[PDB]
């Protein structure tokens, strides 16, 4: 009913308490969902179906139906929630008679409370009241067992002193023993006691909310018995609970002023995010038959990076991975495709690593500097926030079944270097620190980004003498992507349009395929549970590698080795897995040879690189639409012309043009003979190209 | 839980109340109404009811009263209390007592065996000596000295009786109690 005196004691009194009980039963029985859907019958039904012992009640619905209980709810929530729990138990036991042997206590969680106070604004005015706050979980104890209905032993006569309710406010201490009347020592009977789950979390204000220049404020919250393990350090949550003052923390020890420690007894926790197991393989398989799923997948990675399609092929291959295998038990070969991006600055290497961290499950990010939460090397120490002696296994083993992303790879310690070398050669980490002698597995794919020596990649040198990494470290990578930065007006303009557009559309006041959307992309990559296999075409591979050996010795180059053919096998398995083949088809092998060769050729210094490109164009041009080949040729021609103009005249003549003779000569060099399709190609126009037939000249207007 | 009801005593009480408000004398008026009229007076707390009348009115009632006198006597007194409360303006806390007279059968003092314990009997003897009239505790309200909870209306069984246990369950106090004399009720008591 109403109040004649203070709400807490008014709802404590027997009359109004019983009225509230009956009225809440009436509410739970007679609430419809605006469409005749009786919410609470089905809610109790499914909760009992999966044994959840907790009923979520929307505050909007409670207020709309019965506003007096809703108005009483946040003023004296301890009593009101007690009443609501009793009434919910009654209604459930009425609906399900057999549910008393499941839980015997129903928790009611109040949802959509309108009293949203930020953590910096809780005062002594809010004490003993149901508040709603939001923030970021910064710490979280383990689930602890807390006494709930505690039985004690009289350890003077062994009588078991009957169950006492354990309140959140004080230790229950028995008085006398009922039998022997001793005040003397008791002990918890831990066999007859029933416990409840307990967990402390620290929640601080989201750093975006704290704004003026001031520090974020944090509160402790206590999660009980269903709310435990609903949060995690790093989660952004909505917390509903009683702002609490009175347990045992009051600073009476003259250690200072008589201030009170406060806690929030969490009543409802609501995470702020999406919620990882696939139920529709059917859509994945339908996409698998698309016959162009590979290019869709490649176009679907790092959608917010312009260009860099070779890096995208390599990263997709690594993201799918090959097949680990260990004949007998003595010849381990990894299936992980390690990728090394070495490129001069401002070329989206870190953005690539962040994309991979977003898409990959079990991806962890680390840096060669000291600016990371996790470090490459394992150590054992007392945790700073837990105070708990912990084997702080490194970032290489935290990503055992996933991917380790190492940014600024060339700036590592000697310690970090031996750590990465061990993990990336043995796929294990060997500890010998405190008394701990253990070896623990790091079967990660390493994706790294490095800068060249001197901050600019020099194609006159080999990749090895550009990067500041030893040979053993480089050899343990399958794909080396040289991210070489050059001034190209068309590419510069497309990139500038891209990035300025991103700045436009993210203002606070707001190539041949369509990229497959990232959520079903994640699901598609989860179809790495279909281990696969190959029985195809050893002869062409063997002669390919023999010819590679003969060319690589006939020049003074980094010789091809067995390692490269094994990496090609990994890549072929990965590409076949992209198509969900269950077998490796010849085009998988050809694509793998193309990727392996492109990585191997670009590693070489300029002369050997160019000679190898000439003498392996057959392999290097697989799956190229002959428009890209011509476009590369024409771009090289016009670039040579502009680097002539910029030198003889100091400046370049706009509307640069080149004679058709050079393009047709190069086309005959690569056996095309058909330039009309190129001229009519969309690729031609998108690169701001044009030609005049009567002029016999092909030109670029900028 | 729901305060187990002594159904035999409850039926006996209802039937006794019916006999009280319905039995009539020779002239035709409800005699015990005229007798409970005198019971408004202070220093007046016993209604004397004849057992012959009780047999005449309700035989099963009188037999139950005779056979289980000790367990049903408080209920007979409660019936008398309700019989008088509506008629007149008695103090709320006054206690009324029922006296029976004219039992047709008399027992010998040798015949007062353990089979007669707790059932209505009439004996004859010679008074040898009478002691003084004292107040006797019939139900005391106690204070637990350990937790200060007031245990109320603990019935003395002709012996000074403390609460068995403290009402507070996390206090298993069974020794240290304090009687609150002003909160307790007495009766006049004489031993002869
Ligand atoms: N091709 C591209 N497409 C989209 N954005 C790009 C591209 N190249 C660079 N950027 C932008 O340039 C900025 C610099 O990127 P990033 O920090 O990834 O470079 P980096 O290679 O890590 O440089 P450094 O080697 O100095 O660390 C990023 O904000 C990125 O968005
Ligand atoms: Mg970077
Ligand atoms: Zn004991
Ligand atoms: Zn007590």
């Amino acid at each position: 009913d109403l109040k004649g005196h203070s709400v807490r004691e008014w709802v404590s009194m027997a009359g109004p308490r019983l009225e509230i009980h009956h009225r809440f039963k009436n509410f739970l029985r007679t609430h419809v969902d605006s469409h005749g859907h009786n919410v609470f019958k089905e809610r109790i039904s499914d909760m009992c179906k999966e044994n959840r012992e907790s009923l979520v009640v929307n505050y909007e619905d409670l207020a709309a139906r019965e506003h007096v209980l809703a108005y009483f709810l946040p003023e004296a929530p301890a009593e009101l929630l007690q009443i609501f729990d009793e009434a919910a138990l009654e209604v459930v036991l009425a609906m399900y008679p057999k549910y008393d042997r499941i839980t015997n206590h129903i928790h009611v969680r109040i949802s959509h409370l309108p009293l949203v106070e930020e953590l910096r604004s809780l005062r002594q005015l809010h004490l003993n009241q149901l508040i709603r706050t939001s923030g970021v979980v910064t710490s979280c104890t383990g689930v602890l067992p807390q006494l709930s209905m505690v039985k004690y032993n009289c350890n003077k006569c062994n009588f078991v002193l009957g169950p006492f309710c354990q309140s959140q406010n004080q230790e229950v201490k028995p008085g006398s023993c009922p039998e022997c009347q001793s005040a003397g020592p008791f002990e918890v009977n831990m066999e007859e006691t029933i416990y409840q789950n307990y967990q402390r979390i620290r929640i601080q204000e989201s750093p975006g909310k704290v704004a003026a220049g001031r520090l974020p404020r944090s509160k402790d919250a206590i999660l009980l018995a269903d709310l435990v393990d609903s949060c995690k350090p790093g989660d952004e949550i909505e917390l509903t609970g009683i702002y609490h003052n009175n347990y045992d923390g009051s600073l009476n020890t003259a250690n200072g002023f008589p201030v009170f420690a406060t806690v929030i007894l969490a009543n409802h926790v609501a995470k702020k995010d999406n919620k990882l197991t696939d139920e529709d393989v059917k859509m994945i398989t339908s996409l698998s038959k698309d016959q162009q799923i590979g290019e869709k997948i490649f176009a679907s990675i790092a959608p917010s990076i312009y260009g860099h399609e070779d890096i995208k092929r390599g990263l997709a291959l690594a993201l799918f991975g090959g097949e680990p295998k260990n004949p007998g038990g003595k010849h381990k070969v990894r299936g992980d495709i390690n990728v090394l991006l070495c490129g001069d600055p401002g070329t989206a290497k870190s953005q690539f690593l962040k994309y991979i961290e977003k898409v990959s499950s079990r991806a962890i990010f680390t840096t060669g500097q000291g600016a990371s939460a996790v470090g490459l090397t394992a150590y054992v120490q007392r945790h700073p926030v837990s105070r708990e002696w912990t084997l702080e296994a490194g970032a290489l083993v935290l990503a055992d079944r996933g991917v380790c992303l190492i940014d600024e790879f060339d700036k590592m310690n000697d310690q970090d270097r031996t750590s990465i070398h061990e993990a990336m050669e043995q796929q294990s980490i060997s500890i010998s620190k405190a008394g701990i002698v253990t070896s623990l597995q790091a079967r990660c794919t390493v994706i790294a980004a490095a800068n060249p020596i001197g901050g600019r990649y020099d194609p006159s040198l080999t990749f090895s003498e550009n990067v500041d990494l030893t040979e053993p470290i480089i050899s343990r990578f399958d794909i080396l992507c040289v991210v070489r930065d050059t001034v190209d007006p068309v590419q510069d303009e497309m990139l500038a349009r891209f990035v300025v557009g991103s700045h436009v559309r993210h203002h606070p006041s707001n190539e041949p395929l369509p990229q497959e959307v990232l959520k079903k992309y994640i699901i598609y990559a989860k179809e790495r549970v279909h281990p696969k296999l190959n029985q195809m075409d050893q002869d062409k591979v063997a002669k390919m590698y023999s010819d590679l050996r003969k060319e690589s010795m006939a020049t003074g180059s980094i010789p091809i080795t067995v390692r490269h053919i094994e990496s090609m096998i990994r890549m072929a398995e990965a590409h076949a897995r992209i198509h969900l083949r269950d077998y490796v088809i010849e085009d998988d092998v050809n694509m793998a040879i193309r990727v392996m060769l492109e990585s191997f050729i670009d590693t070489q210094k300029f002369s050997v690189m160019r000679s190898m490109r000439k003498t392996f164009a057959r392999y290097l041009s697989f799956r190229r639409d002959n428009n890209e080949l011509l476009l590369f040729i024409l771009k090289q021609l016009v670039a040579e012309q502009v680097t002539y103009q910029r030198n003889r005249f100091g400046a370049q003549q706009d509307t640069i043009e080149v004679p058709e003779k050079d393009l047709v000569d190069k086309a005959r060099q690569i056996n095309i003979h058909n330039l009309s399709a190129f001229y009519d190609s969309e690729l031609f126009r998108m690169n701001k190209f044009s030609h005049d037939l009567k002029r016999k000249m092909i030109l670029q207007q900028f | 839980h729901l305060e187990v009801r002594d159904e035999v005593a409850e039926k006996c009480q209802k039937l006794f109340l019916d006999f009280l408000e319905e039995f009539q004398s020779s002239d035709g008026e409800i005699k015990y109404l005229q007798l409970a009229e005198e019971l408004i007076r202070p220093e007046r707390n016993t209604l004397v009811v004849s057992f012959v009348d009780l047999e005449q009115f309700n035989q099963q009632l009188s037999t139950t009263i005779q056979e289980e006198f000790y367990r049903v006597y408080p209920y007979l007194c409660r019936a008398l209390k309700t019989f008088v409360k509506d008629r007149k303006e008695i103090p709320l806390a006054k206690d009324f007592y029922v006296a029976f007279q004219d039992l047709p059968t008399r027992h010998k003092i040798r015949e007062l065996t353990s089979s007669r314990i707790g059932l209505l009997t009439r004996i004859s003897g010679q008074v040898v000596r009478t002691h003084p009239v004292h107040p006797e505790l019939v139900s005391g309200t106690f204070l637990c000295l350990d937790c200060q909870t007031v245990i109320r209306d603990v019935e003395q069984q002709f012996k000074y009786t403390q609460p068995n246990i403290c009402r507070n369950p996390v206090c298993a106090n069974r020794r240290r109690f304090l009687l609150d004399t002003n909160k307790s009720r007495f009766v006049d008591f004489q031993k002869v």
